[PDB]
This record gives C-alpha cells, structure tokens and sequence, in this order.
DNA sequence: TGGCCGTTTTCGTTGTTTTTTTCTGTCTCGTGCCTGGTGTCTTGGGTGTAATCCCCTTGGCGGTTAAAACGCGGGGGACAGCGCGTACGTGCGTTTAAGCGGTGCTAGAGCTGTCTACGACCAATTGAGCGGCCTCGGCACCGGGATTCTGAT
DNA sequence: ATCAGAATCCCGGTGCCGAGGCCGCTCAATTGGTCGTAGACAGCTCTAGCACCGCTTAAACGCACGTACGCGCTGTCCCCCGCGTTTTAACCGCCAAGGGGATTACACCCAAGACACCAGGCACGAGACAGAAAAAAACAACGAAAACGGCCACCA
C-alpha cells in the first residue's frame, strides 16, 4: 500500500550509447543522428505486442503475476522461440 | 559433438552457452533447423563486412 | 516438488562423446528446452500425418515420415538410419 | 606534443570486435524494467512481475534488435553507403513483413 | 526443361510486380530461384504421397506441403 | 513512323497485368518441368490436374511477391533497374 | 461485406475471387490476419511506385 | 639541385591478449528413497489384405495460331569522378543514477480438501441438409462508335 | 498549342452454363436420463516481489573539433526497349487403355487397462577444482612523424 512513483517518459532510459552498443554488435560502423528515435519506436511496438500477449496468458490463468512461462509462450506463438527459461 | 569441438578450440573444458551458439551457427543444417531460435546468452558469430575494413 | 528433465540422459551422452568435458547448469537447461522443442514439433507433425490418413494409431512409420519432413538432408538420412537400426535391434 | 587521437572509425571497429566477443546484456536493467512496467500498466493496472520474466523479455528484445541491425546494415551497404539511416530500417521492416 | 520458362513470361511476372526496367542477367538468376522453390515443395509433396502408399500426388498433398512451410493456399480444398 | 518512348509501353503493361488475374506461364512447359523434377525423387509418379494448377498458382504468387520486394530494394539504391544483387539481398532478408 | 462493396464498385452482381483479394488487401486488420495467405486467381492490388512515373 | 611525394620506421601508447595467483561457488559424486516404469493377462477393434470396378490419366494425331525468337536503332539510365559541408566520431570534465547491500513487509503463488454441476454415453426421433435435376439471366465476347491520351511538332 | 494515331471506354446484341430452386431421403442432431469427476471454492502457508536508504562509481552527458562521407553534378557508353518478321509449339479436340483409388468383407494381433512390484532416478549434502578476478606483463597494433628514397623540372 506504498506504490512506486508513477512511470513516465521511460522510453528515455533506452540511452543513445546503449543503442550504439547494440548497433556495434550488429556490425554498424557509422550512425545517423535520426536513427535513435526510429529505434525507440520500433522497440516500443515490439514490446507492446509481446507484453499484450503475455498479459493475456496471465489473465487466463487468473493470476496477477506474469511468469517466465507466460513470456515463453507469448514469444513462441509469434515464431520467436526462446531457449533457456523453461522449468 | 560440435559444442565440444568449439569448447576445445577455445581452450575451455566446460561447455557454456556461448559454445552452443557458435556450434549452431557454424553448421549449415543445424542453422537451418534452428533458424528461428534464440539462444539466451549466445551472442552472435564474429563477422565484419569486408567493405568496412580499411583499404 | 518433482520436475522431470532430460539432464541425466544428456549427461550420459556427453560422457560418451567427450569424457573430460562438463556442462554448466544454464547449458543443461538450454538442452532441456531444445529437447522439448524438437519433441513437440515431431509429435505435432506426426499427429497431422495420422489425421490426414484417417488412422487412429501413431506407429513408427509416422515417426519416420515426420522425421523426413522436418530435418534437412544428411541430418535426416542419418537420423533415419539410427531409428531403423534401433527399432530392428529392439525387435529381436 | 600532440595528444594521441585515433582516426574516426578505429575505435568503432575495436568496439565491434569487443562486443561480438562477449555476451553480457547491453541495456541497463532498471530503466528497462521501468519501461516494461509502464507499457504493461496501459493494459491492466497493478500487475506484478517475476524477475526471470523481465530477464527473459530483455533477452528477447536485445536479440530482436541485433537481428534488425544486421539486416539494416546489409540494406545500407547495398546502397553503397556506410552509414545507416531511417529509410534503411523502414526497408528492412517492410521486407520482413512487419509493416 | 528449365528453358521452357521463357524470357517474356518472366518479363510479364515482373510487370505484375511493378518492375519497369530489367537487366539481362536477371532471367537466369530468376530461374535458379524458381528451381529451388519448386524442389522444396515437391520434396515434401511426394513425401505425403509416399506416406499414404499411393502413386498419385493429389491436390491435398500439395496443400499440406505448402501449409507446413507457412505458405497457406486457399481454393483447392 | 510513330514510336513510343522507352517506358510508356512498360507502364501500360503494368496496368494491364495488375488489372487481370489469368496465369502468365504456359501450362504445358510448366507441367513438363514439374514432372522432370519429380522424376528425381521417385519413378513413375503421376499427377492430378488440379495439383499442377495449385502448384502453378503458388509459384506465380511467390515470384510476384519476390519481385515487389526486389523492386523496393532497387529503388532504395536510387536505381530503376533490378539486378541480381537485389534479388540476393531480398532473399537473404527473407531468410531463405 | 467488404467483398460485396468491392463487387459493387466494379458493377458486378456476383462476387468473384478478384473481389475477395481486393477486399482483403484493402483492409488493414484483415490483411494482417491473412498476411501469409494466397488467394488463387486473386492477383494483386493496383500499385505503382511514385518514382516510376514520368516527370 | 630543389621540391614534392611514398614510404618506412620508430617510438609512443594503449588497448588487447597472455600468464600467474587466490579463491569460490558451482559442479561432480555419494546416499536414501519411492513411484513410475516393467512383467503378465485380457479383450477388441483397428489395420492389413483380397477382389472388383470404373474413371480418369497418359499418350497420340492434327491443325493453327499466338506467342516466342531474333535484329536493330537508339536513348536513357547506370556509373565513375569531383567538390563540399556538415554531421558525426573522439576526447574530456561533470553529474546522475545504476547497482549493490540491508531491511520490511504483505499479496498472492501454491498446495489441499470437498463437493456439485456438468459432460460422456446411450437409445429413440426427425427434420435439416445433401444428391440429383432443371432452368434462365449475368456475364462474356464481339463489334462498332466516342473519347482519351501521348509525342512530335 | 496541335493533331494524328493508337488505345481505351461504352453501348448493344447473342448466347450459354452455372447459379438458384425444387424434391426425395437418411442420418446427424436432438432430448431425456444416468453417473463419474474435475474444477470451483475455502482455506492455509510462506516466497518473493516490492519499497526504501545509503554509498560508490561507472556510465551518461554536453561540448569542441576536425574530417570523411553523402550528395549533387557531368560525362559516357551500353544494353534494354520497342517494333517488325519468322518460326514453333501450346492449345484444343478427340480417343484408348489400364491402373490405381475407392469399396467391402474378414481376420488377428497389438495396444489399453489392470495389477503387482521394485529399482532407477531424484532432493540433499559435501567437497574440490576450473574458472573468475586481479595483476602483471607482454605485446601487437596504430599512427605521427620523420627520414629516406625516389621521381620530376629546367636546361645545360
């Protein structure tokens, strides 16, 4: 009965150097200034779809805690099977 | 088998997820079979496009 | 709280192929995920095969055809060889 | 004497080698968690999350983005450029079939 | 027999795809791609035929093969 | 004599072929190709007619989609002529 | 519903496969649902990239 | 001989790799146990097999015509080179919050017991849906005039 | 702007064949009843998710600065389009055969179900060593700069 500070503008936590590092893993050598906002949008869309499905599973089980298995099933049914989080 | 080979190439005696990812991506038929699978803590294969290296 | 996994069988196979090699807990978990994934794919494909032909029994024949559908080329040939040899040795 | 200062691109390449050699997650844990909780709140209020669920989500997000950047880089190189631009991302996602 | 997929046919297909100008080397490349695609589908199709211990490939065999590669086809059920 | 400029007839053909739906490859050579390829897996196979028509619908739809993506790749590089490297890029990104 | 609308635009009284393809591809949510479905004799949507037109 | 450019080397450095030392936790082995896997017997129905039939696939003949193949002129598009400017890479000082460690607490995950509503199953019923037959109108193809549109002038 | 020619649109006519309707029938959906069981609900435990505070420090951030890259422009040339002519084989129709797919009937063996049992596999504990971390170090690389070498200009 002591809830956290209302979440706002959290998209800004995806920092410029973090996206740069991810791009480095992808082999990108030079990065236009406009890339960052685009990346943020894409990421947000992806996340929305995943979290939507996960929460749907959570509600079907009449639980209030999203579990790792919920996420694994959501990802699996979108053709992005994830290994390592079973059991 | 492939993961053990990779483990010895890296002079490691215990197979870890990195070795599994390397093993899977370096074998064409396994890579085909697991084309849509993400190996947690796997990373990617070292790979730089030739055009990016200096002349 | 009893949770089954393939851990002990994976470990025996590992000792067959690399006597002095170990495995981390995470990697064993990844192996369990892998085994379950391939299991589900094969069983589901076999179910579809059985359904298409109006047969109520899944036999080793359905398993073999499913194996040919899912695995590419030489991997498929080798797997089929292993399965056939295993079934013939078992039958005797 | 003049301070030592590598030419543009050297350090980028060294970073590519560095980050392709290792496997640790590259986004900060807590801001990512806050992002997830904010987005989740717009479907149902007061949800809680298991820790390993968030870690799984993070693995999925970063793997997805890494793949997107590989394809983006290939699209950029195709146009005889070396700098990736928004139109490259949009082409990559159009061809994947997300839009 | 690969040459029976003529140059003007590929041109017509490209027209439907919105292509306005076509390099001379495209045609051979296209043929290769087509061959690969066909092989995969047919490989699966014949497999279904063989599983049923039949000698005639049916339309349903093809539909199932296509479905399991994620290219669902409507109209032949 | 009258002569249309390069491209006008191409555009006319684009409109023509996007308006209609008839199959664009000749039936018989397509059938011959199918039988030849089939022959390398199992001898003496026959085919129902509707199976071949289904295969033809699938092949032409697949190729049309590939050409749309190829065209987008060509235009991205500020060209208007599609080239083999465009096809290879498209196929790599699709994951084949 | 949508296919009937498309038929009426084409001044046809019978829905044919062409009208079904037009109806599906012109609706964002249906197109999403049937993104990986091929309608035999459906053709494609009329669509020419702007860069290809003269001027 | 003077100048300029290519190169080589050299020295500084610095970030990466390799070698050594402490530890530790994470992995390999032992133990006890119990329940899930194995042996046995039973039935029955699903699958294998045999005969038949017919329909529907393959092969051939012929024509004929539309489409494929080919030649050629040209134009416009691919492509290479060049200049520039600006956006982006690199480095440095600052700061902010990420992370870790501790402490609290309570919602809800998780397990158990009970029981009632509900679904499997079964017999009788019947009317909805399917196979078959018939017909007419929407559509398609033909032809001909009207209108549009494009390119050279 | 013009105009000619090619293409398209429209309007009407004829036909035709597939859509729509009708009728017999049959079996699949319906109803009523029975019985086992699964999941709905209550209730209890205790895990772990959340909240907070403090300290540290590494990452983020803003800015200065220099330059490599995107982009626009220009010239060139090549190869694809468009159009006329020749050829060929796709297509349509028509027929023949046989083979294989569908059908029905019979049989039997193989698997579900039940029971009885027991050993392998699975929590818990322990110890010990591979690897993580830290540190030193080697060291390989990058690249400024400079030192050398080589190349050219003039005319002698």
């Amino acid at each position: 009965k002591r809830h956290r500070k209302v979440l706002r503008d959290n998209i800004q936590g995806i920092t410029k150097p973090a996206i740069r590092r991810l791009a480095r893993r992808g082999g990108v050598k030079r990065i236009s200034g406009l890339i960052y906002e685009e990346t943020r949008g894409v990421l947000k869309v992806f996340l929305e779809n995943v979290i939507r499905d996960a929460v749907t599973y959570t509600e079907h089980a009449k639980r209030k805690t999203v579990t790792a298995m919920d996420v694994v099933y959501a990802l699996k049914r979108q053709g992005r099977t994830l290994y390592g989080f079973g059991g | 088998e492939l993961a053990g080979n990779a483990a010895r190439d890296n002079k490691k005696t215990r197979i870890i997820p990195r070795h599994l990812q390397l093993a899977i991506r370096n074998d064409e038929e396994l890579n085909k079979l697991l084309g849509r699978v993400t190996i947690a803590q796997g990373g990617v294969l070292p790979n730089i496009q030739a055009v990016l290296l200096p002349k | 709280s009893r949770k089954e996994s393939y851990s002990i069988y994976v470990y025996k196979v590992l000792k067959q192929v690399h006597p002095d090699t170990g495995i981390s807990s995470k990697a064993m978990g990844i192996m369990n995920s892998f085994v379950n994934d391939i299991f589900e794919r094969i069983a589901g494909e076999a179910s579809r095969l059985a359904h298409y032909n109006k047969r109520s029994t899944i036999t080793s024949r359905e398993i073999q055809t499913a194996v040919r559908l899912l695995l590419p080329g030489e991997l498929a040939k080798h797997a089929v060889s292993e399965g056939t040899k295993a079934v013939t040795k078992y039958t005797s | 004497k003049k301070p030592h200062r590598y030419r543009p691109g050297t350090v980028a390449l060294r970073e590519i080698r560095r980050y392709q050699k290792s496997t640790e997650l590259l986004i900060r844990k807590l801001p990512f968690q806050r992002l997830v909780r904010e987005i989740a709140q717009d479907f149902k209020t007061d949800l809680r999350f298991q820790s390993s669920a968030v870690m799984a989500l993070q693995e999925a997000c970063e793997a997805y983005l890494v793949g997107l950047f590989e394809d983006t880089n290939l699209c950029a190189i195709h146009a005889k450029r070396v700098t990736i631009m928004p139109k490259d991302i949009q082409l990559a996602r159009r061809i994947r079939g997300e839009r």
